[PDB]
RNA sequence: UCAUAGCGACGUCGCUUUUUGAUCCUUCGAUGUCGGCUCUUCCUAUCAUUGUGAAGCAGAAUUCACCAAGCGUUGGAUUGUU
RNA sequence: CCAGGUGGGGAGUUUGACUGGGGCGGUACACCUGUCAAACGGUAACGCAGGUGUCCUAAGGCGAGCUCAGGGAGGACAGAAACCUCCCGUGGAGCAGAAGGGCAAAAGCUCGCUUGAUCUUGAUUUUCAGUACGAAUACAGACCGUGAAAGCGGGGCCUCACG
RNA sequence: GCGCGGGUAAACGGCGGGAGUAACUAUGACUCUCUUAAGGUAGCCAAAUGCCUCGUCAUCUAAUUAGUGACGCGCAUGAAU
RNA sequence: UUAAAUGGGUAAGAAGCCCGGCUCGCUGGCGUGGAGCCGGGCGUGGAAUGCGAGUGCCUAGUGGGCCACUUUUGGUAAGCA
RNA sequence: GCCCGGAUAGCUCAGCUGUAGAGCAUCAGACUUUUAAUCUGAGGGUCCAGGGUUCAAGUCCCUGUUCGGGCGCCA
RNA sequence: GUCUCCGUAGUGUAGGGUAUCACGUUCGCCUAACACGCGAAAGGUCCUCGGUUCGAAACCGGGCGGAAACA
RNA sequence: GUCUACGGCCAUACCACCCUGAACGCGCCCGAUCUCGUCUGAUCUCGGAAGCUAAGCAGGGUCGGGCCUGGUUAGUACUUGGAUGGGAGACCGCCUGGGAAUACCGGGUGCUGUAGGCUU
């Protein structure tokens, strides 16, 4: 019932999201996006690795389903169930239509959902222990084969999923311009009211 | 295919500018419009009376008549094959004074007083405007500062 | 719609605004001696069958309601007619609806 | 942590601010554009506005026309300036409104070099009088009454100022509806109770009645009437003489007073250096208090 | 019920009548208003069941309705918020808070509020 | 037991024109239209036969691959039938 | 001889169009909104999301007065919702309908009065070939309404509601 | 003349549906009802008439989508169509 | 909200500019305003580049198109639409 | 377009300018070996809606609402 | 393949404001006893899952099914 | 230096909280006989002047929130025109010119017309 993905590889149909017009959309096969020790705060998983794809293709949801399951299986087999955090960065908002078996009223019915990427676009995101880099490299390598295009694997210079560079991060949080908040962090500009300053630094 | 209503395709055309909805500033009302003065066509949407047709928005015309609340203006409209002169009536708040003719007139008045002053003083003076001629070979100092050496920074794949 | 049985309006004869009585206009009976009807009878005479078109299409649903109005002034009783837009349900001088009631018990 | 906040950052970021005077609620821009806008095919002819305002202490009356930079005002009248002749107590009342309207009328007429013609109504009365232009003379001045936010109800002092104007010689269109003399149910204009309110019999009878009912409530009511010994009678002739003086000389002059210094009563905005010093020394004081323990 | 019916009816009372009716109700309550009837804006009010006791006696025609007071407070100047011209806010420290409602209550009626519940 | 002797889910990249589609470019002053009978040659994505490799190939039997199309691939009942 | 009825026995003639061939199916056949449309305008497909053949003596015309959706805090019955009061509230409501635009002492709601939804000549815009219809915009001339007046109103806030 | 009223099917034609009901279950002799007025009776059948269909069972042959015999809720058999 | 590039309109003078002066039944506090008109003075001709323009009449054929870069709609795609 | 005929207990119809009735009904009582069957009672009029002639209307007259028919047909 | 309808006490059934009845089983009355009769009790998370609103078997989206109807 | 009436522009002006306010002024405040309204003088209207800046208002304050304006992001994203450029395509690179918007980090926070008052 599902056509070959090579038919829907290229983004060529004017992004067409689920909306009030796009009714009767089949429910996506992707529902779970963040996996692993999501409770991990900020430091226990310092290293951040990313799969990045350099191509303007639309990626089918089930494709990243298989990729995510594969990454999770490798993680739980090799690094243990506690020592990683899985996060994907794509949501199949684009809707793809199929015209069934002349072509009067050729506008077809939606049948799936795909996600569109660009030249620099992270797909998978992993934060884990520093000595797990060899583990994660292979984890993303095997994950790539579930994807139609050709992707690059890159170790993020930044500290985990934080938008800040790993080198300066420890000091940055030390001088209290940065605070940890759950998985992420909260940058603290010095332009609030002095009470908001004075509650901390003390 | 599409319909031919008087205001099709004017959703963003006639929208008020952001943070500008509401009561019209009154200044735009008592602007004094002569006959033969040059005005442009905006077509503010908050007033639905005396609306210019969508085509005339963002074009400039000259006034040929004046009434209680509108003015008669002449604008050249491009029909498919040629361009024709149209006389249309628009309530005031849809149009504004055009600064093009005003700037030209300011330059002309400066030219006239320059003409007055150059006569009796006897010196010959320049009138036209020239289109940015060549640039007059000159020197550039160094002050003993060494021109710093650039060098492209190396490729890194940040993300 | 609902329209009052009387209303003040401009009357051409007396040349001002006067009270007028309104009435729904009803089309009169064909003269059967007017020129076109008579030409029609002459043509339909003899053989040849129906010599003129028969509409039999009826794409409209309703009619333009015409109100015959006349000035109540005793000297001048000139009757003018005014046309109202189309309407399915027409009514003359019904009760004036008024908003603030229990709608309904 | 109970309810979503309303006045959040986004609400402010997209909040739109009304006009300055509308926010201060001092000018109804709907009616303002309604009143002042001159027709387009006149191009320079100012539509004059008789602006009247009610102040808890004073009465404002002026004749304005608006230009792009702002409103242009030719002449003004002030109830606080009124007692410089005639009446001295009883300001910001109906009689005050009529008198100051007449005063504004007369001073406009004089400063127009026109006061001699169009006397208006030298004799004061409550009936209807609308001035007319005289051929061979400059056209009669006309203007409209800029009521403003005041509730224009039959028997409002602003209409008293209007009557002062129309008796003064101004052609301001007005029906005979919004005056004390008008009867609502009878649709009639008595025109005698109207002049009673115009001149002050309306407060005269009240304050004369208040004698036999009370004396200390009398005192607390008309305390400044007690001083100047303002009797319930002798309150007609002084209004008459006020009108006479209005006729004689309505010109207004200021008082030369230049002996002032630059003693600033406010405080200026501190410069960036002051804010930085303040925040830094607050920093020092806080950190010091903490290291004290 | 159905809309545009005549469900309720009320009045707004100010002045001597207002305070005497309020004291009438408070005596009906013996000046005990217990815990949280006060509203945080400063105003408050309460409901009762039997109006006949005080005041006006029973008439067999009329029935046995209850009612609900809701008295509002204020300081001189509060009418600026309702004034037509130059309307404005009132300022923070000029406002009324619950905390001073009981203070003024006990300052006037010696009523009891906040039982230990 | 053991991922991969043999299998391959979730995905994904293709090949072919032996299905069926989509289009209507060629012919409507006509290219005879289903099937069968006969007859020739060609293709390999090899069913058998030659020679090989692998196995959860002890033998026997079988399965999976390679070079490989020279040769062979039947007789009948029912159905017009493919 | 004339009238009425019957009269495929018989006579003449018709039996739309667009269409990814036609037929069946739909109307892309007159229209309106948003998009397609590639930032003036114009722009196709049996492209997509929709709507129309009306409804309104007021849902029209004025003027005055009010602020709405929603939320919070309360207060007998009464609670998720009945009603009152206070507070916040850029409109997140309503304006007949589809949608878009526009709208806060508004164009929304409640009231007072009313018929400018009237009688006339031209001009212009809109599709346009710059024909017609329809619709619309400025005027000009009467006669009115409303308001205190400025003014506003010759139908519906504008974009369709028709020969 | 058409309507209104009778009569007429070896005249043209038509012979559907829903409820309730029997000691396994099932069905419903029986009772009621709907839409036009009845609701396929006697008989016959995968027929020259059955899409599903090469219906199923028996026989016929080594093998039978054929043939015969049998069953019939029969898309859509049937009484001088 | 912000907002390109590309792009659409207008102006770049003698029909202009400046002085006087008259007419008006429109407008009007006013010699108002505005329009119209008669005179007068202005020439360094008021950006580049190129080019001679303006105008009247009659009128055939055509009204099945297709393809190319780029933008783009439907469609899996198409020598598809 | 014309002539019209009928709308009333859940269903149909008679009808008093004068308190709507009959039935098929619904439910309940007696009645009964039980059921039938038999009666009785209660309750039930989408009196087609608005009017009007009216003391007084289901009726009489209009106005519409349908439902139905029988006639006439140049935009 | 597309489209339409429908998924509920054991069984089948109707049905936002706590699943009706029939049979199935137990059951207790009656009878000498059976039968019969009657009565009650038990009995279905209303196909599953996601959402929507105070709350959903009901409303909206899927997934399964089953059944036709086209193809 | 201000303030009042009328404004022009319509947040640099808004909103939140805090503090200061001399003189005029504006207000708050008192009363309901008349005008006028409502249920109620709450609003609206009218008549006053016992008291008060408390509120409004004005000024200032806030590492305030906004708003305005800058740097940044960045010659990046994008784009006019060209190639018998690369690449299977997807797209990318180059020539030619033009050229953004977050985040982040700075600065500012009402000017101003007319008319009229106060301020040694
Ligand atoms: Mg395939
Ligand atoms: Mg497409
Ligand atoms: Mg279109
Ligand atoms: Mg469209
Ligand atoms: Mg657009
Ligand atoms: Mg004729
Ligand atoms: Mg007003
Ligand atoms: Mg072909
Ligand atoms: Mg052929
Ligand atoms: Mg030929
Ligand atoms: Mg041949
Ligand atoms: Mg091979
Ligand atoms: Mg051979
Ligand atoms: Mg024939
Ligand atoms: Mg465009
Ligand atoms: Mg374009
Ligand atoms: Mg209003
Ligand atoms: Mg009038
Ligand atoms: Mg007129
Ligand atoms: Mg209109
Ligand atoms: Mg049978
Ligand atoms: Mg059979
Ligand atoms: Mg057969
Ligand atoms: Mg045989
Ligand atoms: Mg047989
Ligand atoms: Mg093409
Ligand atoms: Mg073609
Ligand atoms: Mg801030
Ligand atoms: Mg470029
Ligand atoms: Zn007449």
């Amino acid at each position: 019932g599902r056509r070959p993905a090579r038919c829907y590889r290229y983004c060529k149909n004017k992004p067409y999201p689920k909306s009030r017009f796009c009714r009767g959309v089949p429910d996506a096969k992707i529902r779970i996006f963040d996996l692993g020790r999501k409770k991990a705060k900020v430091d226990e998983f310092p290293l951040g690795g990313h799969m990045v794809s350099d191509e303007y293709e639309q990626l089918s949801s089930e494709a990243l389903e298989a990729a995510r399951i594969c990454a999770n299986k490798y993680m739980v087999k090799s690094c243990g169930r506690d020592g990683f955090h899985m996060r994907v960065r794509l949501h199949p908002f684009h809707v793809i239509r199929i015209n069934k078996m002349g072509m009067r009223g050729a506008f077809g019915k939606p049948q799936g959902t795909v996600a569109r990427v660009h030249i620099g676009q992270v797909i998978m995101s992993i934060r884990t222990k520093l000595q797990n880099e060899e583990h994660v490299i292979e984890a993303l390598r095997r994950a790539k084969f579930k994807f139609p295009g050709r992707q690059k694997i890159h170790i993020s210079k930044k500290w985990g999923f934080t938008k800040f560079n790993a080198d300066e991060f420890e000091d940055m949080v030390a001088k209290k311009c940065l605070i940890p908040d759950g998985c992420g962090v909260k940058y603290v500009p010095s332009h609030g009211p002095l009470d908001k300053w004075r509650v901390l630094h003390s | 295919t599409n319909t031919k209503g008087k205001r099709r395709g004017t959703r963003y055309m006639f929208s008020r500018p952001f943070r500008k909805h509401g009561v019209v500033p009154l200044a735009t009302y008592m602007r004094i419009y002569k006959k033969g003065d040059i005005v442009d066509i905006k077509g503010m949407g908050t007033v639905q009376k005396g609306m210019p047709h969508k085509c005339y928005h963002g074009k400039t015309g000259r006034v040929y008549n004046v009434t209680q609340h509108a003015v008669g203006i002449v604008v050249n409209k491009q029909v498919k094959g040629k361009i024709l002169a149209k006389r249309i009536n628009v309530r005031i708040e849809h149009i504004k004074h055009s600064k093009s003719r005003d700037s030209f007139l300011k330059r002309v008045k400066e030219n006239d007083q320059k003409k007055k002053e150059a006569k009796e003083k006897g010196t010959w003076v320049q009138l036209k405007r020239q289109p940015a001629p060549p640039r007059e070979a000159h020197f550039v100092r160094t002050n003993g500062k060494e021109p710093e050496l650039l060098e492209p920074i190396p490729y890194e794949f940040m993300a | 719609v609902n329209v009052p049985k009387t209303r003040r309006t401009f009357c051409k004869k007396c040349g001002k605004h006067q009270p007028h009585k309104v009435t729904q206009y009803k089309k009169g009976k064909d003269s059967l001696y007017a020129q076109g009807k008579r030409r029609y009878d002459r043509k339909q005479s003899g053989y040849g069958g129906q010599t003129k078109p028969i509409f039999r299409k009826k794409a409209k649903t309703t009619k333009k309601i015409v109100l015959r109005l006349e000035c109540v002034e005793p000297n001048c009783r000139s009757k003018r007619m005014l046309a109202i837009k189309r309407c399915k349900h027409f009514e003359l001088g019904g009760d004036k609806k008024r908003k603030g009631q229990v709608i309904q018990f | 942590g109970f309810v979503k906040v309303v006045k959040n950052k986004a609400y402010f970021k997209r909040y739109q601010v009304k006009f300055r005077r509308r926010r201060e609620g001092k000018t109804d821009y709907y009616a303002r554009k309604r009143l002042v806008i001159q027709d387009k095919n006149k191009y320079n002819t100012p539509k004059y506005r008789m602006i009247v305002r009610v102040t808890n202490r004073d009465i404002i009356c002026q004749i304005a026309y608006a230009r792009i930079e702002g409103d242009m005002i030719v002449c003004a009248a002030y109830a606080h300036e009124l007692p410089k002749y005639g009446v001295k107590v009883g300001l910001t009342n109906y009689a005050a409104a009529y008198c100051t309207g007449l005063l504004l009328a007369r001073r406009l007429l004089n400063r127009f070099g026109m006061d001699k013609i169009y006397e208006g109504q030298v004799e004061v009365t409550g009936d209807e009088y609308n001035v007319e232009s005289i051929d061979g003379q400059p056209g009669a001045f006309t203007c409209y009454l800029d009521a403003g936010l005041a509730r224009t109800t039959t028997g409002n002092k602003v209409f008293g100022a209007l009557k002062g104007a129309v008796d003064g010689g101004l052609s301001i269109p007005h029906s005979t509806k919004r005056f004390p003399g008008y009867d609502s149910e009878s649709k009639e204009f008595n025109a005698e109770v109207h002049r009673k309110h115009i001149m002050g019999q309306n407060v005269a009878d009240y304050m004369r009645y208040l004698m036999e009912e009370d004396e200390d409530a009398y005192k607390k009511q008309f305390s400044q009437y007690i001083k100047n010994s303002v009797t319930p009678d002798m309150m007609e002739e002084m209004y008459k003489k006020a009108h006479a003086a209005i006729r004689e000389n309505p010109v207004y002059e200021k008082k030369p007073k230049k002996e002032v210094k630059k003693k600033r009563w406010n405080r200026p905005k501190m410069s960036l250096a002051q804010k930085k010093d303040r925040v830094a020394q607050k920093k020092a004081s806080f950190l010091r208090a903490q290291e004290r323990a | 019920i159905r809309r545009n019916e005549k469900i309720a009816v009320h009045c707004t009372v100010r002045g001597a009548k207002a305070e005497e009716i309020l004291e009438k109700g408070l005596k009906v309550r013996e000046y005990e208003l217990r815990k949280n009837n006060f509203s945080d804006t400063g105003n408050f009010g309460f409901g009762i069941q039997e109006h006949i006791d005080l005041g006006i006696k029973y008439d067999p025609s009329i029935g046995i309705y209850g009612l609900d007071f809701y008295v509002v407070l204020g300081r001189p100047g509060f009418s600026i918020a309702d004034k037509k011209r130059r309307t404005g806010c009132i300022g923070a420290k000029h406002r009324i808070s619950k905390e001073e409602a009981m203070r003024w209550f006990q300052q006037k009626y010696d009523g009891i509020i906040l039982p230990g519940k």
